[PDB]
RNA sequence: CGCUGCUGCAGUUGAAACGCCCGUAGUUGGCCCCCCGCCGCCACGAGGAAACGGGAGCGCUCCAGGCAGGCCCGUUGGCCCCGCCGCGUGGGACCGCGCAGCGGGCGCGGCGCGCCGCCGCCGCAGCCCCGAGGAGAGCGGGCGGGGGCACCGGUACCGGCCGGGGACGGGUGAAACAGGAUGAUCCCGCCGAGACCGCCGGCCGCGCAGGCGCCUGCCAAGACCGCCUCUGUCAAUCAAGGGCGAAGGCCGGGGGCUAGAAGGCGAUCAGACACCACCGUAUUCCCGGCCGUAAACGGUGCCGCCCCGCGGCCGGCGCGCGCGUCCCGCCGGCCGCCCAGGGAAACCGGGAGGCUCCGGGCUCUGGGGGGAGUAUGGCCGCAAGGCUGAAACUUGAAGGCAUU
């Protein structure tokens, strides 16, 4: 069954980049996928993402500029202590300066670099580099 | 109470083959069968071949340990087809 | 050709399955049809599998099929 | 078929062994 | 290694096929793996056909053909040259050649 | 693999059951080896040599490797131990105390000595190496 | 994927984006609710009540024309099926295969389909019992199923 | 040593996907309401022995050390760390989870309040997410060697005849033992019995797998498809537990044609007791039970997602056109070839791809070769045996796929 909506969306995003296409359509729209796309858009990995209203579960059309290498989801959402937001950085992404792990925190769903400054720790949603 | 349900009467006697065979036949002999005439499960055996309904009150000829028998069920069916033909 | 998504071709969308589409939508419509005995128009489903009787001729005007309902008596066309 | 022939040989030893245990009960 | 995708048999969407026997060997062979060359020949050899055709007192009767499906087991087929052992390159060819 | 936040018990159980599959873990932690080892967890043990015997070399080497049949005192288990060095079997005499230590393969056999799991180290309370070098 | 078969098929129904009543349609909520109530008098199942409204009348979607689904209309009138129709329809099938099984004791294939159908009746009943759309006392047995139908 | 794998192993062929299907615990669950209540979660608190470890200062001659020392912060001997599922406060994303109508007034209900009532008392928009390329249910329309059950037809093989006619016939690699003036073989005319369903018959189809093919009639089902039908997550995989499961085998009956384990036999060959010829018992076949195994295979678990063209077939459905079993699509199944991608290659690409850039969910199994699927205990079976399942001990390779 479709347990992880994010994984299906992000694998489609990365498969479309690997062939190299300008628009991809994601079959299930989730407010968490919409937030994940937003963090990537702000950082500039992706462009405009459009949520078509199915009136059922909805769809998303994400415009791909071609700068994303690997975007993934860490499942189960694991619990990351603040004195471990750095341990995840080396195991998951390439170089401390390049790449972003998104972790949900009481403050919100934010990239690790922001959380490290706030001295907060959350639950990891996924890795986009 | 376990494998030898009705053959416990025999006790540790007569050997397994006889007791296993008796368990099939004796269960069938002591069973209640449906009257062809009254369609009620009250036919029981009085003697080998003689089966009487305790509701219909009708005596029918039958198998020694069953109201109907496999050779006889075949015969009625062949007779009906052949009778329909002639 | 620059044809893209979010704004796709209507003809191309029809060929695609109703649910495998940007908006899952009905493939069936209602039909305005006129019977031989009665000139009033009865609105019917295009894929009615139910036995449907004309408000005039007693016999059913609907013949049920695997896809679109076929009709037995006089036929009008295109509901408006 | 040396594997099928090994199994048969194993079986004709296990039945002999099962008989020997039965003599002593 | 796996020599052939087909596995030597044409079984698709099935778990069992009807057994047939080699005409020569008599080995039971599942219908899918049998060589199965149909032959339509003539009741008598061409060398005798001319003389039989002249002999008949009937107005227009041709030597009547004999139809038989020969089904052979793999070993019977390679020994009797019905099929040949081919190279890994030509093994894929499926069109009847020659 | 099992991937649930609440699947720690299953993962612990799998490791416990699967861990014994590796042969070295089973030798080390089952405890069958500790009972079986003629030297029970000891680095070495003392014994009396009943017979001085030579074990033919396994192929392809050809030699009469010299060995002693020794009855270890701690378990009263007779064993075969190689007497190392050239012509050093001469120092060993039957009915003589000896100390027997492993061949460095942890109970396995080394090279072409078939079924020899240990080497004599000291005969009559004097190290074999010292006798061959004529130190004592 | 089908619950009891290794079969994949998609033959669904695509409800329109518009949730608002169609222009040609002239039936007031009371007009169709009356049809639903008279169709319950005929005893027609809600799956058929919805189909009859769709084809003889032009109300393809009841909830679009009215504000509630067929069973919500029935429950408000207290005229809903005592046993939800889905379970009842499975129970008819279980008794029908069971009847055939009474004549033929060698249809092992038929017996297999019974285990699958019976398993659904148990699964849907546990959901229906938990939701309380079914009395908690309700038990589907099998021998007593003929009476339950 | 990533050879134990949470990070982070492997299971097509190296070791390893249970023969299949249902299924309870267990584990896992589409999307969805900004605001709180309880969670888990996370942040920082207190409060908790030193030694030790880390660490501040200090020349024990250096040093391992030790807390010393120098006319000195109140000269020092600071500070960090007990994993703490305890507690305190904050946050509230994520994560689950909340069935009950509210609200006004009375009213200071025994120092203030809530209860707890009582009055429609006229203030609430009072009280429904939606409708999953989730799932079940429905209707329709075709689909198939899917299942049962009865009925049946066709030769062929074998046997028993009537006639005919005349010397050999079988058998083989060549033979030989059988058969034949008791007239065989051969031919025809018949007849009995029991199996079996040819050619059509397949990159056909159906079934949960094992499997499925005479003719008629009957019965119940099943997948696929079409849909503006119903319900509203009813789901995914699964120990335990249930059912099924080729052949051979076993049991109690029936049946007995054909082949034919055993048995016997003729030829072989040094010897074959084997292959080949001949005769033949169990078996084959039916009904009622057992058994529970197969190279039960795609050597490839199941559900879900995107993924590149070019084909064929198959079952529905729709589009075009005058219009033909045409054409283009759509959905579902069976497949071929394959660009990337992957892999030790073979190869796979409807995956074995999207994976060292390693984490969608669930179960199963493996961990060098043997010993050994043995011993023993258990459970199961009438038995044969199945299922579970070691150790002592031995050993430097065993194995995969490629290349000369």
């Amino acid at each position: 069954v479709r347990i992880n909506v994010l994984r299906d969306a992000l694998k489609s995003i990365c498969n479309a980049q690997r062939i190299g296409k300008k628009q991809v359509i994601v079959r299930p729209s989730s407010k968490v996928i919409i937030e994940f796309l937003q963090l990537m858009q702000k950082n500039g990995y992706i462009s405009d993402f459009a949520v078509v209203d199915n009136h059922r579960s909805n769809r998303i059309v994400v415009n791909l500029i071609g700068r994303l290498n690997k975007a993934g989801v860490i499942s189960p959402r694991f619990d990351i202590p603040a004195n471990d937001i750095e341990k995840w950085v080396v195991n998951l992404l390439p170089s401390r300066l390049f790449g972003h792990i998104i972790l949900t925190t009481s403050q919100g769903i934010m990239d690790h670099i922001e959380a490290q400054h706030r001295q907060i720790g959350g639950k990891v949603i996924g890795y986009f580099y | 109470t376990k494998k030898v349900g009705l053959t416990g009467k025999y006790g540790t006697r007569y050997g397994r083959a006889a007791r296993k065979q008796l368990l099939k036949i004796e269960t069938s002999q002591k069973a209640k069968y449906t009257c062809p005439f009254c369609a009620k499960d009250k036919v029981r055996r009085t003697a080998c071949g003689i089966w009487t309904c305790r509701s219909c009150s009708k005596t029918m000829a039958g198998g020694a340990y069953s109201l109907h028998t496999e050779p006889a069920n075949a015969a009625r069916a062949t007779i009906r087809r052949l009778r329909l033909a002639r | 050709m620059n044809v893209d998504l979010l704004y796709p071709d209507p003809v191309e969308e029809q060929r695609k399955h109703k649910l495998k589409r940007l908006v899952q939508g009905p493939n069936s419509y209602f039909l305005e049809i006129k019977c031989a005995g009665c000139q009033d128009i009865v609105v019917v489903y295009s894929h009615a599998n139910t036995p449907v009787f004309c408000p005039g001729c007693t016999s059913q005007i609907s013949i049920p099929t695997g896809g679109k309902c076929a009709f037995t008596s006089q036929v009008e066309r295109y509901r408006q | 078929m040396r594997a099928k022939w090994a199994k048969k040989r194993m079986r004709k030893l296990k039945r002999k062994r099962r008989h020997m245990k039965a003599r002593s009960k | 290694p796996v020599k052939r995708r087909n596995n030597g048999r044409s079984k698709y969407n099935c778990g069992h096929t009807n057994i047939v026997r080699c005409q020569n060997c008599h080995r039971c062979v599942p219908k899918d793996k049998v060589i199965k060359r149909f032959t339509i020949r003539n009741i008598v050899d061409n060398t005798i056909a001319d003389d039989v055709l002249n002999a008949c007192v009937i107005q227009g009767f041709a030597i009547p053909k004999l139809y038989n499906k020969v089904q052979y087991c793999v070993s019977c087929s390679i020994h009797n040259h019905i099929v040949r052992v081919r190279s890994r390159e030509d093994r894929k060819i499926r069109t009847p050649p020659k | 693999k099992t991937s649930g936040l609440y699947t720690a018990r299953k993962l612990r159980t799998v490791r416990r059951v699967n861990r014994w599959a590796d042969k070295k873990y089973r030798k080390a932690h089952l405890g069958t080896w500790l009972k079986a080892n003629p030297l029970e967890g000891a680095c070495m043990a003392r014994g009396i040599v009943t017979q001085k015997i030579g074990i033919s070399a396994k192929q392809p080497n050809s030699a009469v490797r010299k060995a002693v049949r020794v009855q270890l005192t701690k378990n009263s288990k007779k064993i075969t131990a190689f007497v190392p060095r050239d012509g050093s079997i001469t120092y060993i005499d039957n009915n003589d105390e000896v100390l027997v230590a492993g061949f460095g393969r942890a109970g396995r056999a080394v090279g072409d000595i078939p079924g020899c799991r240990f080497k004599v180290i000291k005969v009559a309370g004097i190290g074999l190496l010292a006798l061959f070098l004529r130190k004592r | 994927g089908r619950m009891h078969s290794k079969g994949k098929g998609i033959s669904r129904s695509a409800i329109p984006y518009t949730r608002a009543p169609a222009p040609w349609n002239k039936y007031t909520p009371e007009d169709v609710c009356e049809q639903i109530c008279k169709l319950a008098k005929k005893g027609t199942p809600p799956s058929r009540i919805g189909l009859i409204l769709r084809d003889q009348f032009a109300i393809g979607q009841v909830k679009n024309v009215t504000g509630s689904k067929i069973v919500r209309i029935l429950k408000a009138k207290g005229l809903a099926p005592e046993i939800p129709e889905d379970l009842y329809c499975m129970i008819k099938k279980a008794v029908a295969i069971r009847k055939h099984l009474e004549r033929s004791r060698r249809d092992k294939d038929s017996k297999f389909r019974l285990i699958l159908v019976e398993s659904r009746i148990h699964r849907l009943a546990r959901y229906y019992r938990q939701a309380r759309r079914l009395p908690p006392t309700f038990r589907y047995k099998s021998d007593q199923a003929a009476a339950l139908l």
